[PDB]
Protein backbone atom coordinates (compact mmCIF):
# COMPACT_ATOMS: atom_id res chain seq x y z
CA UNK A 1 0.00 0.00 0.00
CA UNK A 2 0.95 4.08 -0.29
CA UNK A 3 3.61 4.87 2.55
CA UNK A 4 4.87 1.14 2.21
CA UNK A 5 4.85 0.87 -1.75
CA UNK A 6 8.34 3.11 -1.21
CA UNK B 1 -16.10 -32.06 30.45
CA UNK B 2 -18.48 -35.16 29.91
CA UNK B 3 -17.49 -36.37 26.75
CA UNK B 4 -13.76 -36.45 26.31
CA UNK B 5 -13.37 -37.14 30.04
CA UNK B 6 -14.79 -40.43 29.41
CA UNK B 7 -13.25 -41.83 26.48
CA UNK B 8 -9.78 -41.25 28.34
CA UNK B 9 -11.44 -44.18 30.52
CA UNK C 1 13.88 -44.47 19.77
CA UNK C 2 11.47 -44.45 22.82
CA UNK C 3 9.16 -43.27 19.94
CA UNK C 4 8.89 -45.63 17.61
CA UNK C 5 7.41 -44.42 14.45
CA UNK C 6 6.47 -47.63 13.18
CA UNK C 7 3.72 -48.13 15.78
CA UNK C 8 3.04 -43.86 15.60
CA UNK C 9 2.02 -45.34 11.77
CA UNK C 10 -0.20 -47.85 13.48
CA UNK C 11 -2.39 -45.48 15.21
CA UNK C 12 -2.35 -43.83 11.89
CA UNK C 13 -3.69 -46.99 10.10
CA UNK C 14 -5.93 -48.80 12.44
CA UNK C 15 -8.45 -45.34 12.46
CA UNK C 16 -9.10 -44.89 9.09
CA UNK C 17 -10.35 -46.97 6.11
CA UNK C 18 -14.09 -46.41 5.10
CA UNK C 19 -15.38 -46.57 1.14
CA UNK C 20 -19.29 -46.03 1.52
CA UNK C 21 -27.51 -31.89 2.41
CA UNK C 22 -25.27 -28.16 2.60
CA UNK C 23 -21.58 -28.61 2.49
CA UNK C 24 -21.06 -27.18 5.82
CA UNK C 25 -22.98 -29.17 7.62
CA UNK C 26 -21.79 -32.22 5.83
CA UNK C 27 -18.10 -30.90 7.66
CA UNK C 28 -19.56 -30.68 10.75
CA UNK C 29 -20.73 -34.30 10.83
CA UNK C 30 -17.89 -35.30 9.91
CA UNK C 31 -16.01 -33.64 11.93
CA UNK C 32 -18.11 -35.13 15.03
CA UNK C 33 -17.36 -38.50 13.59
CA UNK C 34 -13.85 -38.22 13.38
CA UNK C 35 -13.48 -36.86 17.26
CA UNK C 36 -14.68 -40.15 18.55
CA UNK C 37 -12.04 -41.79 16.40
CA UNK C 38 -9.22 -39.00 17.63
CA UNK C 39 -9.30 -40.35 21.28
CA UNK C 40 -8.82 -43.83 19.97
CA UNK C 41 -5.84 -42.09 17.99
CA UNK C 42 -4.35 -40.32 20.99
CA UNK C 43 -3.96 -43.54 23.45
CA UNK C 44 -2.20 -45.57 20.63
CA UNK C 45 0.68 -42.99 20.42
CA UNK C 46 3.51 -43.88 22.76
CA UNK C 47 3.25 -42.26 26.34
CA UNK C 48 0.22 -40.19 25.84
CA UNK C 49 -2.16 -42.17 27.81
CA UNK C 50 0.55 -42.04 30.54
CA UNK C 51 0.29 -38.41 31.10
CA UNK C 52 -1.76 -36.71 33.65
CA UNK C 53 -5.31 -36.95 33.14
CA UNK C 54 -6.39 -33.00 32.91
CA UNK C 55 -2.80 -33.13 30.45
CA UNK C 56 -4.56 -35.27 28.04
CA UNK C 57 -8.13 -33.48 27.94
CA UNK C 58 -5.83 -29.90 27.18
CA UNK C 59 -4.03 -31.58 24.84
CA UNK C 60 -6.94 -32.76 22.80
CA UNK C 61 -9.14 -29.43 23.31
CA UNK C 62 -6.42 -27.26 21.93
CA UNK C 63 -5.36 -28.97 18.81
CA UNK C 64 -8.47 -31.27 17.71
CA UNK C 65 -8.85 -28.74 14.97
CA UNK C 66 -5.45 -28.80 13.32
CA UNK C 67 -5.21 -32.82 13.85
CA UNK C 68 -8.48 -33.43 12.18
CA UNK C 69 -7.96 -31.12 8.97
CA UNK C 70 -4.31 -32.69 8.76
CA UNK C 71 -5.84 -36.40 8.60
CA UNK C 72 -8.55 -35.24 6.47
CA UNK C 73 -6.45 -33.34 3.72
CA UNK C 74 -3.54 -36.27 3.70
CA UNK C 75 -7.07 -38.16 2.53
CA UNK C 76 -8.06 -36.01 0.26
CA UNK C 77 -4.35 -36.11 -1.96
CA UNK C 78 -6.17 -39.00 -4.22
CA UNK C 79 -9.33 -36.25 -4.80
CA UNK C 80 -8.68 -33.29 -6.80
CA UNK C 81 -10.06 -29.61 -6.31
CA UNK C 82 -11.48 -31.01 -3.63
CA UNK C 83 -11.98 -32.96 -0.25
CA UNK C 84 -12.71 -36.65 0.96
CA UNK C 85 -14.85 -36.56 4.07
CA UNK C 86 -14.65 -39.70 6.61
CA UNK C 87 -18.11 -40.22 6.05
CA UNK C 88 -17.53 -41.11 2.30
CA UNK C 89 -18.29 -37.93 0.88
CA UNK C 90 -16.66 -35.68 -1.63
CA UNK C 91 -16.77 -31.94 -1.09
CA UNK C 92 -16.14 -30.33 -4.25
CA UNK C 93 -13.69 -26.90 -4.57
CA UNK C 94 -17.14 -24.87 -6.30
CA UNK C 95 -19.92 -26.64 -3.69
CA UNK C 96 -17.23 -24.95 -1.28
CA UNK C 97 -17.05 -21.70 -3.19
CA UNK C 98 -20.97 -20.67 -3.07
CA UNK C 99 -21.62 -22.21 0.56
CA UNK C 100 -19.57 -18.77 1.25
CA UNK C 101 -15.98 -20.70 2.54
CA UNK C 102 -14.19 -20.78 -0.97
CA UNK C 103 -11.35 -18.99 1.30
CA UNK C 104 -10.48 -21.17 3.96
CA UNK C 105 -11.44 -24.12 1.54
CA UNK C 106 -8.50 -23.24 -0.82
CA UNK C 107 -5.69 -22.72 1.14
CA UNK C 108 -6.09 -26.34 2.77
CA UNK C 109 -5.81 -27.33 -0.57
CA UNK C 110 -2.65 -25.51 -1.47
CA UNK C 111 -1.21 -25.54 1.50
CA UNK C 112 -1.76 -28.61 2.79
CA UNK C 113 -3.64 -31.34 -0.09
CA UNK C 114 -1.35 -30.07 -2.68
CA UNK C 115 1.75 -29.84 -0.88
CA UNK C 116 0.97 -32.99 0.79
CA UNK C 117 1.00 -34.80 -2.73
CA UNK C 118 3.82 -33.00 -4.14
CA UNK C 119 5.71 -33.89 -1.68
CA UNK C 120 4.39 -37.52 -1.37
CA UNK C 121 3.63 -37.18 2.05
CA UNK C 122 3.60 -41.17 3.60
CA UNK C 123 1.19 -41.94 6.91
CA UNK C 124 4.01 -42.26 8.75
CA UNK C 125 5.50 -38.48 8.35
CA UNK C 126 1.30 -37.15 9.00
CA UNK C 127 1.19 -39.53 12.38
CA UNK C 128 4.27 -37.75 13.53
CA UNK C 129 3.21 -34.88 12.57
CA UNK C 130 0.06 -35.31 13.97
CA UNK C 131 1.91 -36.67 16.81
CA UNK C 132 4.05 -33.15 17.67
CA UNK C 133 0.37 -30.92 16.78
CA UNK C 134 -0.89 -33.16 19.84
CA UNK C 135 1.96 -32.77 22.02
CA UNK C 136 2.06 -28.75 22.37
CA UNK C 137 3.53 -27.83 25.34
CA UNK C 138 2.28 -24.15 24.79
CA UNK C 139 -1.55 -25.25 25.47
CA UNK C 140 -2.93 -22.74 27.82
CA UNK C 141 -3.30 -24.21 31.86
CA UNK C 142 -1.62 -27.61 31.28
CA UNK C 143 0.44 -28.88 34.38
CA UNK C 144 3.75 -30.39 33.15
CA UNK C 145 4.84 -28.30 29.96
CA UNK C 146 8.46 -29.67 30.34
CA UNK C 147 6.53 -33.68 30.30
CA UNK C 148 5.08 -32.30 27.21
CA UNK C 149 7.83 -30.75 25.58
CA UNK C 150 9.97 -33.74 25.74
CA UNK C 151 7.27 -36.40 24.33
CA UNK C 152 7.71 -33.75 21.43
CA UNK C 153 11.26 -33.93 21.25
CA UNK C 154 10.97 -37.48 20.97
CA UNK C 155 8.74 -37.22 17.97
CA UNK C 156 11.03 -35.23 16.14
CA UNK C 157 14.33 -37.02 16.78
CA UNK C 158 12.03 -40.37 15.22
CA UNK C 159 10.70 -38.29 12.19
CA UNK C 160 14.19 -36.93 11.20
CA UNK C 161 15.65 -40.52 12.14
CA UNK C 162 12.64 -41.78 9.49
CA UNK C 163 13.27 -38.53 7.08
CA UNK C 164 16.88 -39.87 6.23
CA UNK C 165 16.64 -43.22 6.43
CA UNK C 166 13.57 -43.47 3.95
CA UNK C 167 14.58 -40.63 1.73
CA UNK C 168 18.34 -40.03 1.97
CA UNK C 169 18.69 -38.06 -1.81
CA UNK C 170 16.25 -34.69 0.00
CA UNK C 171 18.14 -33.86 3.12
CA UNK C 172 16.13 -30.85 3.52
CA UNK C 173 12.65 -33.31 3.55
CA UNK C 174 12.65 -33.04 7.51
CA UNK C 175 12.18 -29.34 7.54
CA UNK C 176 10.05 -29.80 4.51
CA UNK C 177 7.07 -31.06 6.47
CA UNK C 178 8.21 -29.49 9.62
CA UNK C 179 6.88 -26.13 7.85
CA UNK C 180 3.95 -27.42 7.39
CA UNK C 181 3.05 -26.90 11.28
CA UNK C 182 2.52 -23.29 10.69
CA UNK C 183 0.20 -23.10 7.72
CA UNK C 184 -2.08 -25.72 9.59
CA UNK C 185 -1.89 -23.96 12.39
CA UNK C 186 -2.94 -20.59 10.40
CA UNK C 187 -5.68 -22.29 8.70
CA UNK C 188 -7.00 -24.26 11.84
CA UNK C 189 -7.31 -20.77 13.61
CA UNK C 190 -9.38 -19.35 10.42
CA UNK C 191 -11.44 -22.62 11.29
CA UNK C 192 -12.54 -22.30 14.06
CA UNK C 193 -13.21 -18.76 13.61
CA UNK C 194 -15.62 -20.10 10.54
CA UNK C 195 -16.98 -22.89 13.34
CA UNK C 196 -17.31 -20.58 16.30
CA UNK C 197 -19.39 -18.05 13.86
CA UNK C 198 -21.75 -21.19 12.26
CA UNK C 199 -22.28 -22.26 16.03
CA UNK C 200 -23.63 -18.44 16.94
CA UNK C 201 -25.53 -18.10 14.06
CA UNK C 202 -27.70 -21.15 14.84
CA UNK C 203 -28.05 -22.16 11.14
CA UNK C 204 -25.83 -25.59 11.39
CA UNK C 205 -26.64 -28.88 12.82
CA UNK C 206 -23.62 -29.31 15.29
CA UNK C 207 -23.43 -31.80 16.87
CA UNK C 208 -22.62 -33.41 20.99
CA UNK C 209 -19.00 -34.17 20.71
CA UNK C 210 -17.59 -31.16 18.18
CA UNK C 211 -20.33 -28.65 20.62
CA UNK C 212 -18.36 -30.00 23.47
CA UNK C 213 -15.25 -28.81 21.83
CA UNK C 214 -16.33 -25.43 20.99
CA UNK C 215 -18.02 -24.26 24.02
CA UNK C 216 -15.51 -23.08 27.21
CA UNK C 217 -15.64 -25.71 29.53
CA UNK D 1 29.62 -24.07 6.38
CA UNK D 2 30.50 -23.61 2.64
CA UNK D 3 32.08 -20.01 1.99
CA UNK D 4 28.83 -19.30 0.14
CA UNK D 5 26.77 -20.12 2.59
CA UNK D 6 29.46 -18.10 5.13
CA UNK D 7 29.25 -14.96 3.64
CA UNK D 8 25.61 -15.09 2.71
CA UNK D 9 25.31 -15.27 6.50
CA UNK D 10 27.10 -12.13 7.28
CA UNK D 11 24.96 -9.67 4.79
CA UNK D 12 21.99 -11.27 7.07
CA UNK D 13 24.08 -10.32 10.24
CA UNK D 14 25.36 -6.73 8.98
CA UNK D 15 21.90 -5.88 8.25
CA UNK D 16 20.15 -7.47 11.09
CA UNK D 17 22.78 -5.12 13.54
CA UNK D 18 21.11 -1.87 12.20
CA UNK D 19 18.59 -2.39 14.63
CA UNK D 20 17.78 -0.21 18.11
CA UNK D 21 19.98 -1.80 20.39
CA UNK D 22 18.13 -3.66 23.07
CA UNK D 23 19.22 -1.30 25.77
CA UNK D 24 17.83 1.66 23.84
CA UNK D 25 13.91 -0.30 23.93
CA UNK D 26 14.10 -1.74 27.24
CA UNK D 27 15.52 1.99 28.35
CA UNK D 28 12.16 3.72 26.67
CA UNK D 29 9.43 1.68 28.45
CA UNK D 30 11.19 1.10 32.44
CA UNK D 31 12.66 4.55 32.64
CA UNK D 32 9.62 6.09 33.98
CA UNK D 33 6.71 4.97 35.37
CA UNK D 34 4.34 6.07 32.85
CA UNK D 35 0.69 6.42 32.22
CA UNK D 36 -0.75 3.81 30.97
CA UNK D 37 -1.90 5.63 27.95
CA UNK D 38 1.26 7.00 26.99
CA UNK D 39 3.00 3.25 27.56
CA UNK D 40 1.00 3.01 24.19
CA UNK D 41 2.15 5.63 22.47
CA UNK D 42 5.49 4.81 23.11
CA UNK D 43 4.87 1.06 21.90
CA UNK D 44 3.13 2.23 19.31
CA UNK D 45 6.74 4.42 18.79
CA UNK D 46 8.79 1.44 18.96
CA UNK D 47 6.48 -1.09 16.20
CA UNK D 48 6.81 1.89 13.84
CA UNK D 49 10.68 1.98 14.39
CA UNK D 50 11.14 -1.97 14.24
CA UNK D 51 8.68 -1.79 10.75
CA UNK D 52 10.78 0.60 9.34
CA UNK D 53 14.04 -1.16 9.90
CA UNK D 54 12.36 -4.89 8.77
CA UNK D 55 11.59 -2.97 5.66
CA UNK D 56 15.14 -1.93 5.33
CA UNK D 57 16.50 -5.20 6.43
CA UNK D 58 13.83 -7.48 3.79
CA UNK D 59 15.29 -5.17 0.66
CA UNK D 60 18.70 -6.74 1.51
CA UNK D 61 17.72 -10.50 1.44
CA UNK D 62 18.97 -12.50 -1.20
CA UNK D 63 16.99 -12.09 -3.64
CA UNK D 64 14.11 -10.59 -2.57
CA UNK D 65 13.75 -8.17 -5.04
CA UNK D 66 13.40 -10.35 -8.14
CA UNK D 67 10.39 -11.09 -6.84
CA UNK D 68 7.10 -9.48 -8.20
CA UNK D 69 6.39 -6.19 -6.14
CA UNK D 70 2.88 -6.53 -5.03
CA UNK D 71 4.35 -10.35 -3.73
CA UNK D 72 6.97 -8.17 -1.57
CA UNK D 73 4.08 -6.36 -0.07
CA UNK D 74 2.23 -9.65 0.70
CA UNK D 75 5.13 -11.15 2.45
CA UNK D 76 5.81 -7.43 4.65
CA UNK D 77 2.57 -7.21 5.89
CA UNK D 78 2.14 -10.83 6.28
CA UNK D 79 4.83 -11.00 8.85
CA UNK D 80 5.62 -7.75 10.34
CA UNK D 81 4.25 -8.31 13.01
CA UNK D 82 5.67 -11.91 13.51
CA UNK D 83 8.57 -10.44 12.85
CA UNK D 84 8.04 -8.19 15.94
CA UNK D 85 7.79 -10.42 18.53
CA UNK D 86 10.34 -13.00 17.78
CA UNK D 87 12.49 -9.22 18.66
CA UNK D 88 10.53 -8.68 21.43
CA UNK D 89 11.52 -12.13 22.50
CA UNK D 90 14.86 -11.12 22.14
CA UNK D 91 14.93 -7.96 23.81
CA UNK D 92 13.53 -9.15 26.95
CA UNK D 93 15.27 -12.22 27.96
CA UNK D 94 18.55 -10.15 27.16
CA UNK D 95 20.05 -9.95 30.44
CA UNK D 96 19.00 -7.08 32.78
CA UNK D 97 19.74 -5.45 36.15
CA UNK D 98 18.57 -7.05 39.65
CA UNK D 99 14.79 -6.29 39.71
CA UNK D 100 14.70 -4.56 35.90
CA UNK D 101 13.28 -7.45 34.25
CA UNK D 102 10.54 -8.15 36.14
CA UNK D 103 10.06 -4.19 36.09
CA UNK D 104 9.41 -4.69 32.52
CA UNK D 105 7.03 -7.52 32.57
CA UNK D 106 4.68 -5.59 34.40
CA UNK D 107 4.74 -2.22 33.21
CA UNK D 108 3.92 -3.89 29.82
CA UNK D 109 1.21 -5.84 31.57
CA UNK D 110 -0.22 -2.43 32.52
CA UNK D 111 -0.32 -1.03 29.07
CA UNK D 112 -4.40 -1.54 28.43
CA UNK D 113 -3.79 -4.63 26.43
CA UNK D 114 -5.68 -7.56 28.00
CA UNK D 115 -4.13 -10.24 29.98
CA UNK D 116 -6.04 -12.74 27.64
CA UNK D 117 -3.35 -11.56 24.94
CA UNK D 118 -0.79 -11.06 27.96
CA UNK D 119 0.21 -14.05 29.31
CA UNK D 120 0.39 -15.91 26.00
CA UNK D 121 3.32 -13.44 24.99
CA UNK D 122 5.15 -13.54 28.29
CA UNK D 123 5.21 -17.55 28.22
CA UNK D 124 6.52 -17.14 24.42
CA UNK D 125 9.46 -15.21 25.38
CA UNK D 126 9.89 -17.16 28.59
CA UNK D 127 9.83 -20.47 25.96
CA UNK D 128 12.41 -18.83 23.24
CA UNK D 129 14.60 -17.66 26.50
CA UNK D 130 14.59 -21.44 27.64
CA UNK D 131 16.77 -21.78 23.93
CA UNK D 132 19.44 -20.14 25.44
CA UNK D 133 19.29 -19.10 20.97
CA UNK D 134 22.57 -16.96 19.72
CA UNK D 135 21.96 -13.60 17.86
CA UNK D 136 22.68 -15.32 14.50
CA UNK D 137 20.19 -18.08 15.09
CA UNK D 138 17.60 -15.00 16.20
CA UNK D 139 18.15 -13.08 12.79
CA UNK D 140 18.08 -16.14 10.05
CA UNK D 141 15.05 -17.25 12.15
CA UNK D 142 13.52 -13.85 11.69
CA UNK D 143 14.35 -14.13 7.71
CA UNK D 144 12.59 -17.48 7.69
CA UNK D 145 9.28 -15.65 8.73
CA UNK D 146 9.20 -12.88 5.93
CA UNK D 147 10.32 -15.39 3.53
CA UNK D 148 7.22 -17.54 4.00
CA UNK D 149 5.58 -19.06 0.88
CA UNK D 150 1.93 -19.63 2.88
CA UNK D 151 1.69 -16.14 3.43
CA UNK D 152 -2.18 -14.03 1.99
CA UNK D 153 -2.44 -12.80 -1.54
CA UNK D 154 1.11 -14.46 -2.33
CA UNK D 155 0.64 -14.54 -6.63
CA UNK D 156 4.05 -16.56 -6.95
CA UNK D 157 4.49 -18.82 -4.27
CA UNK D 158 6.92 -21.14 -5.78
CA UNK D 159 9.46 -18.36 -6.14
CA UNK D 160 9.62 -16.82 -2.16
CA UNK D 161 10.13 -21.05 -1.40
CA UNK D 162 13.21 -21.14 -3.26
CA UNK D 163 14.58 -18.17 -1.44
CA UNK D 164 13.56 -19.72 1.83
CA UNK D 165 15.57 -22.78 1.05
CA UNK D 166 19.49 -21.15 1.61
CA UNK D 167 18.33 -19.99 5.14
CA UNK D 168 17.20 -23.08 6.36
CA UNK D 169 20.34 -24.90 5.22
CA UNK D 170 22.27 -22.53 7.15
CA UNK D 171 20.21 -22.35 10.03
CA UNK D 172 20.37 -26.35 10.58
CA UNK D 173 24.69 -25.97 9.90
CA UNK D 174 24.66 -23.56 12.42
CA UNK D 175 22.08 -25.10 15.24
CA UNK D 176 24.37 -28.16 15.41
CA UNK D 177 27.87 -26.00 15.59
CA UNK D 178 26.20 -23.82 18.50
CA UNK D 179 23.90 -26.54 20.21
CA UNK D 180 25.10 -29.98 20.00
CA UNK D 181 23.81 -30.43 23.35
CA UNK D 182 20.34 -29.78 21.90
CA UNK D 183 20.17 -32.34 18.85
CA UNK D 184 16.39 -31.46 17.52
CA UNK D 185 17.10 -27.95 18.10
CA UNK D 186 17.06 -27.11 14.61
CA UNK D 187 13.44 -28.50 14.87
CA UNK D 188 12.54 -26.95 18.54
CA UNK D 189 13.04 -23.37 16.10
CA UNK D 190 10.39 -23.79 13.78
CA UNK D 191 8.17 -25.72 15.98
CA UNK D 192 8.13 -21.43 17.64
CA UNK D 193 7.20 -20.61 13.79
CA UNK D 194 3.86 -21.94 14.44
CA UNK D 195 3.53 -20.31 17.89
CA UNK D 196 4.10 -17.02 16.09
CA UNK D 197 1.43 -17.66 13.58
CA UNK D 198 -1.55 -17.50 17.11
CA UNK D 199 -0.21 -13.53 17.15
CA UNK D 200 -0.50 -13.12 13.85
CA UNK D 201 -3.84 -14.33 13.78
CA UNK D 202 -5.19 -12.36 17.33
CA UNK D 203 -3.21 -9.09 16.79
CA UNK D 204 -5.97 -7.47 15.06
CA UNK D 205 -8.60 -8.67 17.97
CA UNK D 206 -5.86 -7.73 20.43
CA UNK D 207 -5.41 -3.95 19.58
CA UNK D 208 -9.48 -3.45 19.04
CA UNK D 209 -10.35 -4.83 22.34
CA UNK D 210 -7.73 -1.89 23.77
CA UNK D 211 -4.48 6.91 18.65
CA UNK D 212 -1.99 4.59 15.40
CA UNK D 213 0.66 5.99 13.29
CA UNK D 214 0.22 5.36 9.05
CA UNK D 215 2.92 3.18 8.56
CA UNK D 216 1.16 0.97 11.42
CA UNK D 217 -2.55 1.20 10.32
CA UNK D 218 -1.31 0.80 6.36
CA UNK D 219 1.02 -2.78 8.01
CA UNK D 220 -1.18 -4.11 10.70
CA UNK D 221 -4.98 -3.14 9.25
CA UNK D 222 -5.77 -0.97 12.31
CA UNK D 223 -7.23 1.91 12.65
C1 LIG E 1 10.20 -5.36 19.78
C2 LIG E 1 10.14 -3.85 19.73
C3 LIG E 1 10.06 -3.53 18.25
O1 LIG E 1 9.04 -3.33 20.50
C4 LIG E 1 7.63 -3.68 20.13
O2 LIG E 1 7.30 -3.33 19.02
C5 LIG E 1 6.61 -4.35 21.00
C6 LIG E 1 7.03 -5.33 21.84
N1 LIG E 1 6.32 -5.95 22.74
C7 LIG E 1 6.85 -6.39 23.91
O3 LIG E 1 6.26 -7.22 24.58
C8 LIG E 1 8.17 -5.93 24.47
C9 LIG E 1 9.05 -6.87 25.03
C10 LIG E 1 10.29 -6.49 25.57
C11 LIG E 1 10.62 -5.16 25.55
F1 LIG E 1 11.78 -4.71 26.04
C12 LIG E 1 9.75 -4.25 25.01
F2 LIG E 1 10.14 -2.98 25.03
C13 LIG E 1 8.53 -4.60 24.47
C14 LIG E 1 4.93 -6.27 22.41
C15 LIG E 1 3.74 -5.37 22.56
C16 LIG E 1 2.61 -6.29 22.08
C17 LIG E 1 3.54 -4.91 23.99
C18 LIG E 1 3.97 -4.27 21.58
C19 LIG E 1 5.18 -3.86 20.84
N2 LIG E 1 4.77 -2.82 20.12
C20 LIG E 1 3.45 -2.58 20.26
C21 LIG E 1 2.63 -1.62 19.67
C22 LIG E 1 1.26 -1.56 19.95
C23 LIG E 1 0.70 -2.45 20.85
C24 LIG E 1 1.53 -3.39 21.46
C25 LIG E 1 2.91 -3.47 21.17
C1 LIG F 1 -11.78 -26.74 6.44
C2 LIG F 1 -13.20 -26.25 6.60
C3 LIG F 1 -13.78 -26.14 7.80
C4 LIG F 1 -13.51 -27.25 8.74
C5 LIG F 1 -13.73 -27.34 10.06
C6 LIG F 1 -13.28 -28.57 10.72
C7 LIG F 1 -12.78 -28.56 12.12
C8 LIG F 1 -13.27 -29.64 9.92
C9 LIG F 1 -12.89 -30.99 10.23
C10 LIG F 1 -13.36 -31.88 9.32
C11 LIG F 1 -13.12 -33.33 9.37
C12 LIG F 1 -12.58 -33.97 10.61
C13 LIG F 1 -13.31 -34.04 8.25
C14 LIG F 1 -13.05 -35.50 8.15
O1 LIG F 1 -12.48 -36.24 9.10
O2 LIG F 1 -13.34 -36.07 7.12
C15 LIG F 1 -14.77 -25.02 8.07
C16 LIG F 1 -16.14 -25.68 8.06
C17 LIG F 1 -14.65 -24.24 9.36
C18 LIG F 1 -14.67 -24.00 6.93
C19 LIG F 1 -14.76 -24.61 5.53
C20 LIG F 1 -13.94 -25.88 5.34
Amino acid sequence: HKILHR
Amino acid sequence: HKILHRLLQ
Amino acid sequence: EDMPVERILEAELAVEPKTENDPVTNICQAADKQLFTLVEWAKRIPHFSELPLDDQVILLRAGWNELLIASFSHRSIAVKDGILLATGLHVHRNSAHSAGVGAIFDRVLTELVSKMRDMQMDKTELGCLRAIVLFNPDSKGLSNPAEVEALREKVYASLEAYCKHKYPEQPGRFAKLLLRLPALRSIGLKCLEHLFFFKLIGDTPIDTFLMEMLEAP
Amino acid sequence: LTPDQQTLLHFIMDSYNKQRMPQEITNKILKEEFSAEENFLILTEMATNHVQVLVEFTKKLPGFQTLDHEDQIALLKGSAVEAMFLRSAEIFNKKLPSGHSDLLEERIRNSGISDEYITPMFSFYKSIGELKMTQEEYALLTAIVILSPDRQYIKDREAVEKLQEPLLDVLQKLCKIHQPENPQHFACLLGRLTELRTFNHHHAEMLMSWKFTPLLCEIWDVQ
